[PDB]
């Protein structure tokens, strides 16, 4: 929902923790970055990002 | 002393396909560490 002046907080992985990736808002586009820190445990069940 | 001049007669007791029921153990301790995954199962029967 883009409403008014507000804010969403998207929840999308990556697999590189250094991450610039790109999300567009339906016209616009962004290419944010984040520092992605790895996981506990070896065993998972389901596949990856 | 005789040809074969026999009889045929019914047979009882017919089979058929039922479902048993069969048990299956509990999972054991799992241990994910570097691709390893450390299972301590202790089954109660011959179990593949």
């Amino acid at each position: 929902e883009v409403e008014g002046n507000s804010q969403l907080q998207i929840s999308f992985s990556t697999a590189l923790a250094s991450a610039e990736f790109r999300v567009q808002v339906c016209s616009t586009q962004v290419h944010c970055a984040a520092e992605c820190h790895p996981p506990k445990d070896h065993i998972v069940n389901y596949p990856a990002s | 002393e005789l040809g074969d001049r026999k009889g045929k007669v019914h047979i009882p007791f017919p089979l058929a396909n039922v479902t048993c029921r069969v048990p299956k153990a509990r999972n054991p301790t799992v241990t994910y560490g570097k691709n390893q995954v450390i299972m301590l199962l202790y089954p109660d029967h011959p179990t593949l």
